[PDB]
RNA sequence: CAACCCCCGCCGUUAGUUGCCAGCGGUUCGGCCGGGCACUCUAACGGGACUGCCCGCGAAAGCGGGAGGAAGGAGGGGACGACGUCUGGUCAGCAUGGCCCUUACGGCCUGGGCGACACACGUGCUACAAUGCCCACUACAAAGCGAUGCCACCCGGCAACGGGGAGCUAAUCGCAAAAAGGUGGGCCCAGUUCGGAUUGGGGUCUGCAACCCGACCCCAUGAAGCCGGAAUCGCUAGUAAUCGCGGAUCAG
RNA sequence: GCAUGUGGUUUAAUUCGAAGCAACGCGAAGAACCUUACCAGGCCUUGACAUGCUAGGGAACCCGGGUGAAAGCCUGGGGUGCC
């Protein structure tokens, strides 16, 4: 999550295919969930805080 | 004639709201097919717990969108004029299609 | 039953039998037994002498087969090396060609494993 | 790598979410990020007022941000001015009809997130860390509470050797699900580095 | 005129309808023996009758959905027993010995993370 | 291979330099970076230095080397053996 | 024969369809 | 089993003869939970047996087990030097279990091309007193009283 | 620790659509239509189990055995990790003390690399076949996913796929063939109708672009491998073994 | 035999961490360019991003040419709002 690449992330690029997601929070490139625009770290964190609505902890 | 779908995350509020609608349609002159429990669509998420390595521990989260149908056959006017005066739970979405 | 150069084996059904020729695999064979109209299920030693001839006609003439095919494949790789293209070098050095890993496996291309020395890891011995 | 976030565990059983709305896959992504931009700002702009929770309820193009605050005047402002400024700046960053109301945390001694903070400040202001804690836990039990616990961890004092201080009274049953247990976390930022304060407050068996 | 019993077994649900007469049996619009074409276990499904001696004194209209055919078998097999009692409450006495009224609680176990299979742990081998 | 509907791919700006070199009958060295370009029969007999990640290496184009892409003639990594 | 891309099993496992395991 | 003694599984009776032994054998034949194929390999092997002998396969079966059941065996003990091979008598169950296993294992050795036959033949041979089913019984019983010099290190 | 929470096993009450079909009316034989919610189910609240009952042992706690019961002695599985240990892991998620760079260790790009290969280990896939392999016909799942997408059905094509095009913001429309299984027929112990590496050739799709380095289809090639040395792993019941199915990330 | 990870070695670079159990289909729940942190080459220097400040020139913004692998570099025109 170097600063430039978070910005580059947003720049609509020369080709449709250099489209890639980062975390709306940390900017992490790698484990980013479509649906939240968050990584699997941030997901975990915000989920526990209670700030992802209707997101319960599973158990079956 | 009037068909109400009820989709929300919390099933207490979702179920409550649908009682507020089975009764609304009673005290206005009509018969009703009750609040029907449509199946519920779960979205799971399976995150590695730690930040770095350690793949052999995850945590399981889910996202449960609950679904209730309700039908009011023989739909009067004293019905509708008691429905656009309700709204009482926040995390419940309503969609009405006269089919 | 001498076709294409090689005696295909009797006792074995014709739909199989033809596989033993170079340019014939499962499909080309069963295509040939249609186009010449023959129950494939019958053994090779149970053929009309002229049934056999029909088979020899078709098979030997349409497809580029046997050592005559070994020719083209051979001189195809030969082209590639002479060209001096990547796939060329890979062919030359006896490495994989279609782009596999080489840090492990890649054995069918390099034959058996020429073990060499190596070092002492990780703490001491 | 030990204990579970006491809230997310109790969540849905004895503790509620800070955002309550529905959204399909299409919309959710952004109403989320929109909440986080709200909670990003009000958190910066209201540290002075001691703020516990930022509730975000939602309709359609409607947002009911309930802000839960120790000193509710500081949020309001003299004349009624400061709140108007927020509501406009909110409805700016949101571009929707922001409905910001204010709610008086009547007792900051039973708000974990606040107890946490009050300690962190104290730690930043260079106060004695051990005392700071016993005296916080103190104040918490004095006000009804059935159990409480504070954990400061990091470079305590100047300290080359980063250690951990902690203290508790009553019951703080982290395994008991029906236990209402408030958790809060504060981060103290210091010349020598950064330390973390967790505060657990056991509030009642349900 | 009929006697019902609802037999389930491990993601299978069987609907058993009993009507006295010959001995023939339909499952899902086919003959019992045509549905379970070459399954040995199949015969076991009609053990609840044979152990009260009412095989032949009945017919069966049955439907199953869910599970594999064997799962369906022990579900029918339950369902018939469940039905022989709505007909004759004294049959319980004959069936409970071999326990034909017992819902097999056994079912597929949740795959658990960090295993390959719920139990099948991944291999530790060498050092 | 490349789908047959969309023909073959050459970067317009390499194809450019050659047409000017052909429609003037000049045989002056070219340098490019686009390894990724196919080889139309228009390139034949020319010499193209191509990038291999470090330098441009000349690639005399003969007839038989047409179906391919330029990159096939400048390897990208350097190998000797293991010592 | 799950590695054999000329069988039903072959395509079953590769998740593809072909001559040797067609749709309808 | 460290706390309790493990309690033997009660098998379901066979679907044709009723003998639980039948089933026990069947299970040992099957693999990969392929119980249907197994039964078929069993019951078809009975047909060959009922054919080529005339009597009842159930009993040729229940006989071919007595003639593979080993009356005692060697187990292992280590004392004060190394490991002297110790003899020791074999329980009710362990006999029955060793038998079924050995029947199948060496039935599967036979040259016969087809399974049902291979079972049918070994299930016949052994039922008489020949074939490597018994020769691996007459083996574990051999070492029973060939190392009876060490038969005082017992448990 | 246990318990309060979730899932599974039995029954209840409320609920009848997009689910269900038991008797009945009409049928183009499709629950298709009438009609009905019985049943299945769906999913929200509840009941039920306490060593309660009987026998035996025991001061007691509790243990063994039996009866009724769907379930019996924690009924099966989950979530839940004590004070602390490891100067454990991570400054490359984020945050942060201190040190270091600032026309360079910052930033943009194009190309290359992370994919290199005398070799060695770790985890796994597919096999070495007849309790199998191939071809055809014929059954029985669950859980998810999808209106920028899933793509039914018609057409061209050996096929990947392409052109046309209906339904579906989805218990309705779709992905969707479940595979093992069943019935028929083939092969007959063979490096084979076992195995499907490797390579030659011809195509498809995505993508600005498949040389380095994509997957897929078809033809041809048909390597090692005939059950693995010393060592060594997993699992105690719906478990192991075996067989398919879905999803996240994702143009691929 | 092949798929992946790793040790090593090689390389202009083979980015980096993980190292007995508790590293090794692990961070990676998606490396052709992007990702991308490495290498080569061509580029920018209040900068791709924040809040400003002193001095001059400008409405903001919109479209076209040259050169170039792109980035960048040079250049032409339209436009005059608000207090
Ligand atoms: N985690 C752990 O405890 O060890 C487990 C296992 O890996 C051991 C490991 N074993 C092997 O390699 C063997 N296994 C098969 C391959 C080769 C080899 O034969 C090993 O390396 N042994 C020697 C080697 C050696 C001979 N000479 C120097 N300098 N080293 C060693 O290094 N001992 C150390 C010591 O002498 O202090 C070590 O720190 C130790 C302290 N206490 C004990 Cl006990 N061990
Ligand atoms: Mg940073
Ligand atoms: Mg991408
Ligand atoms: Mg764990
Ligand atoms: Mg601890
Ligand atoms: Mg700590
Ligand atoms: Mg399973
Ligand atoms: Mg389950
Ligand atoms: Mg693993
Ligand atoms: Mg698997
Ligand atoms: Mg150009
Ligand atoms: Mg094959
Ligand atoms: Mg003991
Ligand atoms: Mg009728
Ligand atoms: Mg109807
Ligand atoms: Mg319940
Ligand atoms: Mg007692
Ligand atoms: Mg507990
Ligand atoms: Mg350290
Ligand atoms: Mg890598
Ligand atoms: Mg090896
Ligand atoms: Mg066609
Ligand atoms: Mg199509
Ligand atoms: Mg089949
Ligand atoms: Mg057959
Ligand atoms: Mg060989
Ligand atoms: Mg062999
Ligand atoms: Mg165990
Ligand atoms: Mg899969
Ligand atoms: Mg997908
Ligand atoms: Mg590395
Ligand atoms: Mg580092
Ligand atoms: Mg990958
Ligand atoms: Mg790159
Ligand atoms: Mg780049
Ligand atoms: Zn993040």
């Amino acid at each position: 999550a170097r600063k430039a690449l978070i910005e580059k992330a947003k720049r609509t690029p020369k080709f449709k295919v250099r489209a890639y997601t980062r975390c709306v929070r940390c900017g992490r490139a790698r484990s980013v969930y479509r649906f939240f625009g968050l990584c699997r770290i941030c997901l975990r964190e915000l989920a526990h805080k209670g700030q992802l609505p209707g997101v319960r902890k599973a158990s079956w | 004639k009037i068909r109400i779908k009820l989709r929300g995350f919390d099933h207490k509020t979702l179920d409550a709201s649908a009682q507020k609608i089975v009764e609304a349609a009673r005290r206005s002159g009509a018969q009703v097919s009750g609040p029907i429990p449509l199946p519920t669509r779960v979205r799971r998420f399976t995150v590695i717990r730690g930040p770095f390595k350690h793949k052999d521990s995850r945590e399981h989260f889910e996202l449960r969108t609950h679904n209730r149908l309700v039908d009011i056959i023989n739909p009067n006017r004293k019905t509708i004029e008691q429905l656009m005066t309700l709204d009482l739970p926040t995390g419940v979405e309503i969609e009405i299609k006269t089919v | 039953a001498r076709i294409a150069g090689v005696e295909i084996p009797r006792n074995k059904r014709v739909d199989v039998a033809l596989t033993y020729i170079y340019g014939i695999g499962k499909a080309r064979a069963k295509e040939a037994l249609e186009k010449t109209g023959i129950n494939p299920a019958t053994r090779v030693k149970d053929l009309t002498e002229a049934e056999v001839v029909r088979l020899r006609e078709y098979v030997e003439n349409t497809w580029k087969l046997e050592g005559e095919l070994r020719a083209e494949v051979a001189a195809n790789i030969k082209r590639l090396m002479d060209i001096g293209c990547y796939r060329g070098l890979r062919h030359r050095r006896g490495l994989p060609v279609r782009g596999q890993r080489t840090r492990t496996n890649a054995r069918t291309r390099k034959g058996p494993r020429k073990t060499v020395a190596g070092k002492k890891k990780a703490p001491r011995k | 790598g030990n204990k579970i976030h006491p809230i997310g565990f109790r969540l849905g059983i004895t503790r509620d979410w800070e955002s309550r709305w529905y959204a399909g896959k299409k919309q959710y992504r952004h109403l989320l990020l929109e909440d986080q931009r709200i909670r990003g700002l009000l958190e910066k702009e209201l540290y002075s007022a001691g703020l516990a929770r930022v509730d975000i309820e939602r309709a359609a193009d409607n947002v009911a941000v309930t802000v839960h605050v120790a000193k509710p005047g500081v949020v309001i402002g003299r004349g009624g001015e400061r709140i108007r400024v927020l509501r406009e700046e909110l409805a700016k960053l949101t571009g929707k009809n922001v409905a910001l109301n204010v709610q008086e945390v009547q007792n900051p001694n039973l708000s974990a997130p606040l107890v946490a903070q009050r300690v962190a400040e104290q730690i930043e202001r260079r106060f004695a860390v051990r005392r700071a804690i016993k005296q916080a836990v103190q104040r918490v039990m004095e006000s009804g509470a059935k159990g409480a616990k504070v954990i400061v961890s990091g470079r305590i004092g100047g300290a080359e050797q980063a250690r951990t201080e902690w203290a508790a009274q009553g019951r703080v049953p982290l395994h008991t699900l029906r236990a209402n247990i408030d958790y809060g976390f504060a981060l103290a930022r210091t010349t020598y580095g950064v330390l973390g304060v967790k505060a657990y407050i056991f509030l009642g068996e349900v | 005129e009929q006697y019902y019993g609802t037999g389930r077994r491990k993601e299978a649900v069987a609907r058993v309808f009993l009507r006295p007469g010959n001995g023939k049996v339909t499952v899902n619009g086919q003959d019992f023996n045509e549905y379970f074409q070459g399954l040995v276990r199949a015969v076991a499904a009609l053990e609840p009758l044979r152990a009260v001696d009412a095989l032949g004194h009945f017919d069966a209209y049955i439907t199953v959905r869910g599970g594999g055919k064997s799962g369906q078998i022990d579900a029918i097999k339950l369902g018939i027993a469940r039905a022989l009692v709505q007909y004759n409450p004294d049959y319980r006495a004959k069936l409970k010995p071999l326990g034909f009224l017992t819902r097999d609680a056994r079912v597929v176990e949740r795959k658990k993370y960090g295993k390959h299979k719920a139990r099948r742990a991944p291999q530790y081998s060498k050092r | 291979p490349r789908s047959l509907k969309k023909g073959v791919f050459v970067d317009d700006h390499l194809l450019e330099k050659v047409l000017e070199l052909n429609a003037k009958g000049e045989k002056r060295l070219i340098k490019t970076w686009s390894r990724r370009s196919t080889i139309v029969p228009e390139m034949v007999g020319h010499t193209i230095a191509v990038y291999n990640g470090k330098q441009h290496v000349p690639v005399y184009i003969t007839e038989n080397m047409v179906g391919h892409k330029l990159g096939e003639f400048a390897p990208t990594r350097t190998y000797r053996g293991h010592g | 024969g799950k590695g054999d891309r000329r069988t039903r099993r072959g395509k079953i496992w590769r998740g593809t369809y072909g001559k040797y395991r067609p749709r309808k | 089993a460290r706390r309790r003694r493990a309690e033997v599984r009660q098998l379901q009776p066979d679907l044709v003869y009723g003998d639980v032994l039948v089933t026990a054998f069947i299970n040992k034949i099957m693999r990969d939970g392929k119980k249907n194929l197994a039964a078929r390999i069993f019951y078809d092997a009975c047909k060959i047996i009922q054919e080529k002998t005339g009597q009842e396969p159930l009993k040729v079966f229940k006989q071919a087990v007595e003639n593979v059941k080993p009356r005692m065996e060697v187990r292992s003990r280590r004392v004060g030097g190394a490991n002297y091979q110790v003899p020791m008598e074999v329980s009710p169950r362990r006999q029955q279990s060793l038998a079924l296993r050995w029947l199948v294992q060496a039935a599967n050795q036979r040259p016969e091309r087809r399974a049902a036959v291979r079972i049918a033949h070994e299930l016949m041979d052994a039922a008489e007193g020949k074939g490597g089913a018994v020769k691996k019984k007459e083996d574990v019983e051999r070492m029973a009283e060939a190392n009876r010099a060490y038969a005082h290190y017992r448990w």
